[PDB]
RNA sequence: UGUAAGUUAGCAAGAAAGAGUAGCUCUGGUGAUUAUCGAAUCAGAACUUUAAAGGUUAGGGG
RNA sequence: UUGAAAAAAU
RNA sequence: UAUCUGGUUGAUCCUGCCAGUAUUAUAUGCUGAUGUUAAAGAUUAAGCCAUGCAUGUGUAAGUAUACUGCGGACGGCUCAUUAUAACAGUAAUAGUUUCUUUGGACAAGGAUAGCUUUGUGAAUGAUAAAGAUAAUACUUGAGACAAUUCAUUCAAGUGAGUUAGGAUGCCACGACAAUUGUAGUAACCAAUGAGAAUUUCUGAUCUAUCAAUCAGUUGGUAGUAUCGAGGACUACCAAGAUUAUAACGGAUAACGAGGAAUUGGGGUUCGACAUCGGAGAGGGAGCUUUACAGAUGGCUACCACUUCUAAGGAAGGCAGCAGGCGCGUAAAUUACCCACUUUCGAAUUGAAGAGGUAGUGACGACACAUAUUGGAGGGCAAGUCUGGUGCCAGCAGCCGCGGUAAUUCCAGCUCCAAUAGUGUAUAUUAAAGUUGCUGUGAUUAAAACGCUCGUAGUUGAAUUAAUUACUUUGAAUAAAAUAAGGUGUUUAAAGCAUGAAUAUUCAAGCAUGGGACAAUGC
RNA sequence: ACCUUGUUCAGAACUUAAAGAGAAAUCUUGAGUUUAUGGACUUCAGGG
RNA sequence: AAAUGGAUUUAAAUCUCCUUAUUUAGAGGAAGGAGAAGUCGUAACAAGGUUUCCGUAGGUGAACCUGCGGAAGGAUCAU
């Protein structure tokens, strides 16, 4: 290769994009934006696979270009805009809204959002950096740069953001008495309560989280996304609540 | 590899080509079912071996094996309604 | 050389002891591409030069009709067995004749 | 041009490397610009990723420093006295980092060692022992 | 610096082949007596020119 | 004491 | 389907191999009713090419009584190179980093296009000069810091930082288009960036008729160079680095990985080619534009080729899609369209031999009308049928059948296996316990050094009430694929029309419960 | 000391075997403890 | 800021010495193998009519003969 890669082959796409293998040679490449390449779902697939509004991808351009879909506090006109984490998603022309969420079955699920709870969106602190001029600020999960935040914030907490005002509402610390929902690999799609965190000075920090029903699972620190403090749920969890069913009610249940 | 579309075979020719202990028994099934040729006899033989091995691999473990319960229940369930 | 940590002697022994077979060794020497008139080819095209008849071995009797064929890729000379009864007449001088091995491997 | 790759060297055991591909542009290299004495003459070379390097061939004025009194006033340099990298660099009067130079203390009173990269920064800076 | 075939293993061999050599100003190494004193010899560095064994003596090679 | 040989295949 | 059979002899028991056997992938003879799916110039030549197409782009938002901006650094093709090189898993960038995208003077100075004005050549995407003419082309201008360089200081989250930041002295670029509709710009910080590029550990075929190899070579100092670390280069210093645990060298008909053929367990063979990474555009070499090219459907020089010509000159790189010659045993149409998937653009529209459809197509795969191939002595199913030939023609993969009464030849009649299939030649695997760790033999079949000493290597008696290996768990771990969970494409091959937790990771690496067996010496 | 006899260690061998092995001859101070296949190490052989 | 002179860098292409692979060399020379009835001998298998074979040395148309030492796979497990 001489430079950047543009064409994404169908199979090289992440497996959680619901794509087929005989549909076509290429897959829509998500552009640069607020979330990663494999941590996203392109806006073209959302309106053609999950929503089934368009027969093919040509008609997606006849939708986004009309200034129809609103994401976060602004409104975009990019066909393949990168849609990743639980950032809100509003389509006023159809009077319906959704939310891109993980599920325990390793996919991207869309939980409907009402107009009352689409006014704010959660964000995750990635790092606290003392900028120039003695001006500290924190980089969020969506890559959002924000001005002077609460000085009590750390680099691994969570901030309750508002879209229109763009100000911090509430903060939940990363401690032992809180709850989190996973964004990782096997553990992603699982909610639970942090019970113990072991620190390894060598490479990684490992944390133990217990599910609501008592199930205990292990994951890395980089996978932790705190959803609340004290088993309280600050957003609408998916239909399955994010519990990890022990496959007893999947093979047998699907029979009937 | 050349094509993305998968493919498979169904019948495998018996190793010994000429036996009088296997020629007579082939017409006891061809004439009885009114079969056209000997392709079908090899095809069901593949089918029986398709699950005979599956039953044998998971029969060697304990009755408490999670994989034995998971695939075994599906294996018996699939083979009961058929 | 049964020891648990002696996995180099056993591997080296097999590498040494594998060269003594008459069959696989033919598959690693560069002689198929060099000395075999066919090479790795299934068939060889050639040109007819001489008509010859080889008498059979001691228990049998008779003359086997054959032709000396010169190839177009190597130029070597190989004796070819005319297939059927009275089929030596069909072949002519200076014509394309296909040559492809025999029953015994190579 | 001058390639800084490691495909033309040998291994740690003395074996000679065997080539697979031609030169790659990501192994750029430019001829050294020995900053000699003379009139102000600084060129601009276009590096990779579009950045611009102030390429200097000859300068006579350098912004000096002296920390015991915290005064930094530029002055003209007379000539290079001693170099720790090469001896033939003294006679050519080239300007390189860590080279002892002699100056006129005209604005320092009313032996300097260079501590910049004049071939890259485009300017000459130093301090006083 | 390098040097083949052959060989009686000694030789072939100065094999073949390639680089250097001036002038001036310097530096270092090689000793005796307890700092002085004495020898031509080797090595290295700047600078200059008309780029240096060739006035005489002075192997052509395979 | 001397004493060699017995055409190819059925 | 954890399988054998014929062949040394009058006969028997063995070693032993030949042939038989079944399957995958190449070619070919004969035959070839359909429907669905599908390989297809690689092997020998990364050989040479006539021709045609394959990269262009205009919204109300740059300039309008072509300039400017972006892209052609993606896509696509081939496998020549390449043996710790590349690649795969993994770890670092507290040693570097863009492009695109997402978060932070009521108006200046100019001439260069379009169109001409007069043309020059046989042409080359050929080129001359005279007149103006606009900028989101170029300078300015001002409406007000930021960020780099150097010498010095206050010094915290961090596994770890005289570090992010702050304060000095000081140099340098120096801004927020003089910006368009009746959005556009300069920089600076961060994310996209698990990205790109370097780099840590582990892992590769055969060969000793390759045993010693290296002199920028091994490291240090200081500079230079590069976006960035470093002998990457330079000047000085010391002689150091690898090596029987296979260094250095040699061959490949060697691009690597995911994987494929075949397997009772163990294994063997293949992988250019779906997808990822690498390299190349006849051969190296040198550069331009740009954010990324050592770009070749960009340029230049040389070596070897090709095309037109007015004999003065001009360009070209089909290892892109079709197609032509040669090469061969060996491989399709010089078709149509951007409708599906996707990419580019001045951005809802314009472009794509990417992509889709059609065409040839017994490489192959699935369901299926009612017709051939080979044989009829044994392995192996089938004739104790009739004419000729008389060790001659001949058949025979092997054992053999034929010297005038052929169970085998050339023929006439019949049935044996398979069926859109079937013989043939080569190669892979199983049989082969004929490569042997699981799994061989060494008195006589082939095979114990003439014997002893001995370094590397392997293997090393019992006993105890800090690492590494071993063992159990997790984490993360590309898809495709392997076996499938579910799902009546009418079944099936298919396909994913809820996406099985889908299990996969051999070799390495990270954290962890145990120390019986183990290696390291106080 | 020599000659007869008992116990025991080392050494060159021998007789029998209805047992073990082998294809058999034969071997038993192994050529036994081997399809019920693994005590440790070195060398050699792959039809003529 | 165009021609052009000069000095560096990377250096294509070419001439001379220096290894791996493929070939031409005539009949040439010396080997080996295969093909029913072709010559000369009796060497081997019985005590093969001189027991055979191994190492070494010499000789000779040919097998082979002879000298020194060894072996029984000898024709003696034995006085
Ligand atoms: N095979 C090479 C050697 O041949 C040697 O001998 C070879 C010849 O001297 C021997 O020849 C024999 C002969 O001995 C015997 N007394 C007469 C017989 N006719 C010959 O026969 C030979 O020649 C005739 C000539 O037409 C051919 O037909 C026949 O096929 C061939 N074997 O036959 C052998 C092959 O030609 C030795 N046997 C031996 O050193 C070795 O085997």
């Amino acid at each position: 290769a001489r430079g950047p890669r543009h064409h994404l082959k169908r199979l090289n796409a992440p497996h959680h994009w619901m794509l087929s293998k005989l549909g076509g040679t290429f897959a829509p490449k998500p552009s640069h934006g607020p979330h990663g390449m494999k941590e996203c779902l392109p806006l073209i697939l959302i309106l053609r696979n999950r929503l089934n509004y368009a027969l093919n991808g040509r008609e997606v351009t006849m939708i986004v270009k009309n200034r129809t879909i609103k994401i976060d506090g602004k409104i975009r006109t990019d066909t393949r805009y990168p849609v990743g984490f639980m950032d809100v998603l509003s389509i006023p022309r159809t009077k319906e809204n959704f939310r891109l969420m993980y599920n325990t079955k390793r996919r991207f699920c869309l939980v409907p959002l009402t107009a009352e709870q689409a006014k704010f969106k959660l964000c995750k602190i990635e790092k606290r950096v003392l900028g120039t001029g003695a001006i500290p600020y924190i980089v969020t999960h969506d890559g959002r740069t924000i001005r002077y935040p609460h000085p009590e914030l750390q680099a691994n907490d969570t901030i309750k953001l508002n879209l229109e005002t763009g100000k911090i509402v509430d903060f939940v610390k990363f401690d032992i008495g809180n709850t989190a929902m996973m964004i990782g690999g096997n553990g992603m799609g699982r909610v639970g309560v942090i019970v113990k965190r072991e620190v390894h000075p060598g490479s990684f920090e490992i944390v133990h989280i217990k599910d609501a029903k008592g199930n205990t699972f292990t994951t890395r620190l980089n996978n932790v996304f705190v959803i609340g403090k004290g088993t309280e749920t600050l957003v609408n969890l998916p239909l399955d609540k994010g519990i990890k069913k022990p496959l007893l009610q999947q093979v047998n249940e699907t029979i009937k | 590899g050349r094509c993305l579309r998968n493919h498979s075979i169904t019948y495998k020719t018996p190793k010994v080509p000429y036996e009088r202990e296997r020629f007579d028994a082939e017409l006891k099934l061809v004439g009885q079912f009114g079969l056209k040729n000997k392709k079908e006899i090899q095809r069901v033989h593949y089918m029986l071996g398709h699950m005979r091995t599956i039953a044998k691999v998971m029969l060697m473990k304990d009755a408490k094996d999670p994989k034995r319960l998971l695939e075994g229940a599906a294996l018996l369930r699939r083979l009961h309604n058929l | 050389a049964r020891g648990l940590h002696a996995a180099r002697k056993m591997l080296a022994q097999r590498r040494a002891n594998k060269w003594a077979d008459k069959e696989w060794k033919k598959g690693k020497l560069v002689t198929r591409y060099k000395c075999n008139p066919l090479g790795t080819a299934s068939h060889a095209k050639g040109l007819v030069q001489e008509k010859l008849g080889i008498e059979t071995k001691q228990p049998n009797s008779g003359i086997r009709k054959c032709v000396r064929v010169r190839l177009l890729k190597n130029g070597k000379k190989i004796t070819a067995f005319v297939p059927r009864d009275g089929s030596l007449n069909y072949v002519n001088e200076n014509d394309e004749v296909l040559i492809s091995g025999f029953g015994r491997r190579g | 041009g001058i390639t800084r790759d490691s495909r033309h060297k040998r291994r740690a055991t003395g074996g000679k490397k065997n080539s697979m591909q031609k030169k790659k542009k990501n192994t750029m290299g430019r001829q050294p610009a020995n900053t000699r004495l003379g009139a102000i003459r600084v060129h601009d070379v276009r590096c990779r990723y579009g950045i611009i390097k102030r390429r200097a061939l000859r300068l006579e004025n350098g912004n000096f420093s002296w920390a015991s009194q915290s005064i930094t006033k530029g002055t003209k340099i007379l000539n290079v006295v001693y170099n720790a990298s090469d001896n033939d660099f003294v006679r050519t009067n080239t300007l390189v980092k860590g080279a002892i130079i002699e100056i006129d203390p005209a604005p320092f009173r009313l032996l300097a060692c260079i501590s910049s990269r004049p071939g890259q920064t485009g300017s000459v800076e130093g301090y006083i022992l």
